[PDB]
RNA sequence: UGCCUGGCGGCCGUAGCGCGGUGGUCCCACCUGACCCCAUGCCGAACUCAGAAGUGAAACGCCGUAGCGCCGAUGGUAGUGUGGGGUCUCCCCAUGCGAGAGUAGGGAACUGCCAGGCAA
RNA sequence: CUUUAAUGUUUGAUGUUCUAACGUUGACCCGUAAUCCGGGUUGCGGACAGUGUCUGGUGGGUAGUUUGACUGGGGCGGUCUCCUCCUAAAGAGUAACGGAGGAGCACGAAGGUUGGCUAAUCCUGGUCGGACAUCAGGAGGUUAGUGCAAUGGCAUAAGCCAGCUUGACUGCGAGCGUGACGGCGCGAGCAGGUGCGAAAGCAGGUCAUAGUGAUCCGGUGGUUCUGAAUGGAAGGGCCAUCGCUCAACGGAUAAAAGGUACUCCGGGGAUAACAGGCUGAUACCGCCCAAGAGUUCAUAUCGACGGCGGUGUUUGGCACCUCGAUGUCGGCUCAUCACAUCCUGGGGCUGAAGUAGGUCCCAAGGGUAUGGCUGUUCGCCAUUUAAAGUGGUACGCGAGCUG
RNA sequence: GUCUCCACCCGAGACUCAGUGAAAUUGAACUCGCUGUGAAGAUGCAGUGUACCCGCGGCAAGACGGAAAGACCCCGUGAACCUUUACUAUAGCUUGACACUGAACA
RNA sequence: UUUUGUAUAAUGGGUCAGCGACUUAUAUUCUGUAGCAAGGUUAACCGAAUAGGGGAGCCGAAGGGAAACCGAGUCUUAACUGGGCGUUAAGUUGCAGGGUAUAGACCCGAAACCCGGUGAUCUAGCAGGUUGAAGGUUGGGUAACACUAACUGGAGGACCGGGGGUAGGCCAAUCAAACCGGGAGAUAGCUGGUUCUCCCCGAAAGCUAUUUAGGUAGCGCCUCGUGAAUUCAUCUCCGGGGGUAGAGCACUGUUUCGGCAAGGGUACCAACCCGAUGCAAACUGCGAAUACCGGAGAAUGUUAUCACGGGAGACACACGGCGGGUGCUAACGUCCGUCGUGAAGAGGGAAACAACCCAGACCGCCAGCUAAGGUCCCAAAGUCAUGGUUAAGUGGGAAACGAUGUGGGAAGGCCCAGACAGCCAGGAUGUUGGCUUAGAAGCAGCCAUCAUUUAAAGAAAGCGUAAUAGCUCACUGGUCGAGUCGGCCUGCGCGGAAGAUGUAACGGGGCUAAACCAUGCACCGAAGCUGCGGCAGCGACGCUUAUGCGUUGUUGGGUAGGGGAGCGUUCUGUAAGCCUG
C-alpha cells in the first residue's frame, strides 16, 4: 500500500561562509526558516535566501531565541 | 476510500456515453434533454475531427463528471431500445425468410402460426419460385416477395 | 570626573529568576475631568487630550543574598578515520580527533554614544 | 402579402383500364434432321419485377488489426502523477511489490497596506454549568492557532482584530539553484500607471513545500503580418484566453476483446517440471535443566517448562552448469558401507529367586520371508522363524533389464 | 486341462522398410582407483594408493554416450487459427429517391 | 561464445585444399592535404575532344524576425541601466579518410504475406448412411389437379464414425493448406562469424525517459584534436553549517513500578498526568569522529583541471569490508551509499579454490635484496636459542554442561597450647511417645527437636529388621603427625564430537616437541626492488631547427573502445627497362 517517495526538493545550504557570491545567487535552500536574513540578504515568498549584493556570506547567532542570521559583507 | 479503478471505469463509462451522444444525430440530440453548453460543445466536436475531436470528447465527459446524465442515460436507452426492437424485427423477418427458403413447409407452419391470415397457398407458391430461382442462378424476385409479404403480415399484426 | 535618570546598539541566560534594603533630588507611574482630539465588536478596560495636587502601593534602576536556572574547565569514558589481529552477528592493538552529563570554578552582568538633577 | 377561388399552366400521391417498353426456363414458325442462340406472330403480368448511383441498419459469413509495463516459478493479487516524515549511512542526492499518510481543492477573500491584540496546559468563585459551554483573577509564554494529512519555521509573530483597496496589473528582468534536456523555482533592478501609508517601505498572490497535462490541432478578439496579375475577399502566421482521470499522467493510433495442450519460427536455467552444493524458521534423533511421578526415593522407566549437540529424510530462499534435452514415479539382478544392532556373541544394572526379562557398552563376522491392500516411495493386517532394522549412493543403476 | 474365467507354448493371420562390407562419434590424448575442492558430482586440479606392453571372450560402474536449436514451460508492441454484443470495413439483405419506366382517366 | 565470473559434467568444431563475409550509389557533418582567395566553381552541351569553349547554375563575403519590414545592426514593448540574435576570424573547389540517413547495406540463420500458374495417374475427392426438396409409385380426394398416408431414386454438400477441392488428415505418406518465377536476398529489440602485424592511450554495467525494461535518445565515463588559467589533487592553517555515532528525555510516542486517579460498572477496569526505568529508522533541551565545499600556503603529480568538435563502448555487474532496508541480525536471497578485486592483471603464499594475504609483468641475463608465507623432509631454509604450557594426536573442528588431568594468581578457616587422615575403643539408656496407640521405638511422617553420669553420646544421618535387634556416623580418649578442605581467574586438555565408494575435520611422512604463548638472530621466499645490457611513447635542456641525439627524468598489465605506425598478394604506368632454357 505504501511506497510512494516524492522527488527531493534539493533542500540544504548552497552557499557556504568565506566564498565570494554575486548578486541574486541562492545562499540555502530550506523549507521552514532555519537560518534568517541579515544584512543584505533577502528572502523569497518561499523562503528563498538570496543576495542582495556581492560579497561574502556570514554566519551569527542573535535574536531572544538565539536564532542564526546569514549576512553578507562587501569583501 | 473509492477505487483509482472504480473511477477510471466511471470516466470511460462518461467517455462513451460523450461518443454516443455526439454520433446521435440531430433528432436525437433535440429529444435529448442537452444544456445550451453542452449541445454548443457536441457541435462543435462534431464539426472537429482528428485528436481534437477526441479530446473534446473528453472536455464532454469530464463536464458529465459534475452534470447529472440519468436524463441523459434514460433518453439513450429509450432510443437504443426502439432500434433494437427494430433491428430485432427485421432479424427475424430474414430468418423465417431463411427458413422457408431451405426449409419449406416446415417454415409455412410457423409463418401461419405466427399470422394465421397468411395465405398457406401463395406461401407455398413463392417458396417453389424462390427454389426454382436459386436452382436457376436466377435473381430473388421470390425472396424479396417474401420478404415483402412477411413485412406486410407484421405490420397487419401490430 | 563620580552618585544617578531617559533613549539608542553589542554581547544577548556567568548576562536570567526567588528574598531583603534603597529612590522621588532629575526622570517614570498612578491620578482629577474627558463635554470638546481620539476609543471600545459595551466601557477613558487599552490608547489619547490640560494638569500635577500627592505619593512611590505596583512597575521600574542599584546593592547583597548562591537559593535555583546557566556557563564551565582538567582527566576519564562512549564514539570515530586509517592498517592489522582475534575464541570475528563482537572486541583489541598503534595512531589522529573526540564526546554528553557531572566535576574545580564563575555567576547578582559588562560595555560605546547622546540628552538631564546633584556634587565637581 | 395571413385568411378567398370559377377560370388558363406545372408536376407529386392514391384508385381503375390498356400495352407500346420490359419479363416470358408460355406456345408456334425459320437458320435448324439444332433441348443453345438469334429473326417474326400470339397469350399472360406490366410500368410492376429488375437494372446503375446515393440513402438507412443488419453486419466474423468475409478482410486488416489489437488486447501495455512491474511481480520470491507461473497464474492471481497489487502499482503507473504530485507532496510531507524515516528508511536514506549528519554536503547534496539515494532504490526496494518498505513503513505512515495527504493531494488532481479553495480563497475577489482567507490577498496587499496601514494601526493594534495575543491560547492552552490547571486551579480558584459563581443559576442551569458538573471533569470540561460563558464570566473575573492567578503559575503560564506558544506546547493554542498557523483552512487541508504531514514537515519546518511563525513572538519582530507568518497567529488574531480594524479603515481603504485589487500589485492576483502591464513588457521585462542581470544573476542564481535545479535538473541530460524539455522545463521548473527564486530573483535585485528597469519603463508605465495604480492600492496603503506623513515615510523610510510593501503589494509581480495565499507563511512555504502537493491542487497538476508539454507538443500538434479547434473556438473566441485583435493584428492588412502575409494575401500567390491588380483591389479585395478567402486561406495561412503572431499574440491572450478557453479546450485533455492523453490517471499507461515525458503524453507511439481520434479508433481494438479470448485463448490455440490444433501450433510454427528465434531466444530463455535472465526462467521452469526433476536432480548436487550454499543455506536451517520448521521437523527428526540424542543430551542438560528435569518440577515431580514411579510404596517413598530425580534418573529400573518416564521426566512438566526451557536450554544444548548430529541429520538434512517434508514444509523455507538463489538457481552457481545443465530448454545445441536432467526421459519421472513402480518393479527385477547387484548391492558395498555405519552401527543410532532385528536378532546372532561377550557383557553392567533392578522393583533380575530361573525362562522371562526392561534398560545400557562393545561387537557388522552372519544373515534379516510368504500372502490381501496401491502403477505407487510409503502405510495396515495374517502365518513361521533368530529376525523379517534403518539409512545414503543422481528420492542408484531404462550407456544392467522391465513401461 | 475338452470346457468354462482366463493365462502360457508349438505353427499362421492382423500390422511391423538394418544393410553398406555401414553406422551413430570424433578438438587432441601416453584416456587408473579413492579423499577435498573446483561455474559446486574430476580419466586431466592438491594429497594418497595401485598398475609389465598389447591382443582375444564376457560384465557394465563411469566418459553429465549418440538419435529430436525440448516432445515440459515461458518470452516476441513475431506469424497463422478459429470466437465475438473488441476497433476499422466488406459479400448478401432489405428503405426510399433519381433514368431505363409508360398512355388514358376520377 | 553467452554469462561479472569457465577445461570445468553451460554452447560449438574430424582433418586437409579451395570458396567468404563493412564494398558501391545518392545527400549531409567533421579531420589531413593542394590551388584560388572575397572569389571559387562548373553541370548538361559543343568539343580532331582526360585539352579548350561553355558563368546556365551552386556557396559565403551581413544578418534579425514567421512575415511585412529594417539593416551593422534587427526582434516583444511607447523604449529602456534592458534582454534575444548579428560585426570586430575567409569562403570555395578536388582528393583521401572518420560518421550520419536511404538503397540488400558487414554476412548467415526463420515462420509468415501477395501475385500467375504446375494442379488430382500417389493421396483427399464419384466410399456409405443420414438430414434431405426435386422424379416416379401405391393409397383419400378430385372428370382430372394441388395436398397429404406409406415405398423407391438422392439432390444436396454436408452432416457422420492449390488462397481451392476433397486424423499438422490429403492434393511428392509431418499440408485447417505443396511447389514453382517474382515483390523478396521480405522483416526479425534474436543465434553465430567478421581473416595480417607493431606502438600509445584505454572505461562501464551508473542517473533521466521510454506501449519501456536483454533495446534505445541525452547525461555519467573512455579515446583523438583545438584553446585556456597555481587549472585541478593530497596535506597544513582558517569559515561555516548537520542531527549521524555517542549521550539524553526539553518535546512526540512506547513497557513497567506506586500514586493523582476523570470516566466506567465501591473489595473493581481506567483517561489527562507525576518521579524513575529501558527503547525509538519515522524524539533531540546536547552532540561528535568522518564528509561538503570556500580563502591562503611550501612541496610534489608529463595540466593529473576546465570548454568545444570527431569517434566509441557500455546502458544485466558478482564477491569481500564498511553502516543499513526486507528475509528468521541465514545464505553464494534481494535492494541501498562508499573502497578494493575481477569484469579490464598473471605473479608468490593459504595443498588445490574468481571474490582470502602480499604484490601491478617493456624485453633479456645461470646476480643479489625483499613483501605475505615458511626455515625436520617431501619442498628452500633453524631438527636455532631464551622462560613457560600440553600426556589428550589436544595441535589436526565444533557449543551450554560435569569434573582429584595439569602450572600459577588473590586469598579463608583450621594449624607442634601437635592441622587432615591413619592405627586401638565408646556412641550407653527413658525416647516400646503422647501422636494415625495397627509396631515405625530416629532410621516415611504431625512433633517437641528436651532431660542425670559426663574425656562422650542425639529424644537421631546411613546400612540394616514387619517394628525389635545388630553394623557405621554426629563427637569423644591412647600413638604418630605437620600440612588439609572448599569456590573463582584460570591458559593448555577430557565425554558430549556416532553414517554410509577406500584412511579423509594436520596434505602426507611423521612429530611428546618437529604442537602453542612472547622475543631475537639470520636464511628461504614474487615478474616487488636493486646489478648489467637492448627496444619504444613523453616534457625539456645542448646542438640538429624536417633528424641524430651529449642526454635528464618518466612511462611501456589490459578487455571493449579510440589514436598512431607498418608488412603480405592481384592488376595499371613506371616497364619496348631488369632477370630469365
Amino acid at each position: 500500500r505504501n511506497g510512494r517517495d516524492s522527488e527531493a526538493k534539493r533542500l540544504g545550504v548552497k552557499r557556504f561562509g568565506g566564498e565570494s557570491v554575486l548578486a541574486g545567487s541562492i545562499i540555502v535552500r530550506q523549507r521552514g526558516t532555519k537560518f534568517h536574513a541579515g544584512a543584505n540578504v533577502g528572502c523569497g515568498r518561499d523562503h528563498t535566501l538570496f543576495a542582495k549584493a556581492d560579497g561574502k556570506v556570514k554566519f551569527e547567532v542573535k535574536g531572544p531565541k538565539n536564532r542564526k542570521f546569514i549576512s553578507i559583507e562587501a569583501e | 476510500w473509492v477505487s483509482k479503478s472504480e473511477i477510471k471505469r466511471d470516466a470511460e463509462e462518461l467517455k462513451r456515453l460523450g461518443a454516443e451522444i455526439v454520433d446521435l444525430g440531430k433528432n436525437a440530440l433535440d429529444k435529448i434533454p442537452l444544456d445550451a453548453d453542452l449541445r454548443a460543445a457536441i457541435e462543435l466536436a462534431q464539426r472537429i475531427k482528428m485528436e481534437g475531436r477526441r479530446r473534446q470528447l473528453q472536455l464532454i465527459g469530464k463536464m458529465l463528471r459534475q452534470r447529472d446524465v440519468e436524463p441523459i442515460r434514460q433518453a439513450l436507452d429509450k432510443l437504443k431500445n426502439r432500434h433494437n426492437q427494430q433491428v430485432v424485427l427485421f432479424h427475424k423477418l430474414e430468418n423465417l425468410r431463411d427458413r422457408l427458403i431451405d426449409q419449406g413447409d416446415d417454415a409455412i407452419a410457423e409463418v401461419l402460426n405466427l399470422w394465421p391470415d397468411a395465405d398457406r397457398q401463395q406461401l407455398r407458391t413463392l417458396i417453389r419460385n424462390a427454389k426454382k430461382e436459386k436452382e436457376g442462378n436466377k435473381p430473388p424476385k421470390s425472396a424479396r416477395q417474401i420478404f415483402q409479404y412477411l413485412r406486410e403480415l407484421a405490420e397487419n399484426e401490430g
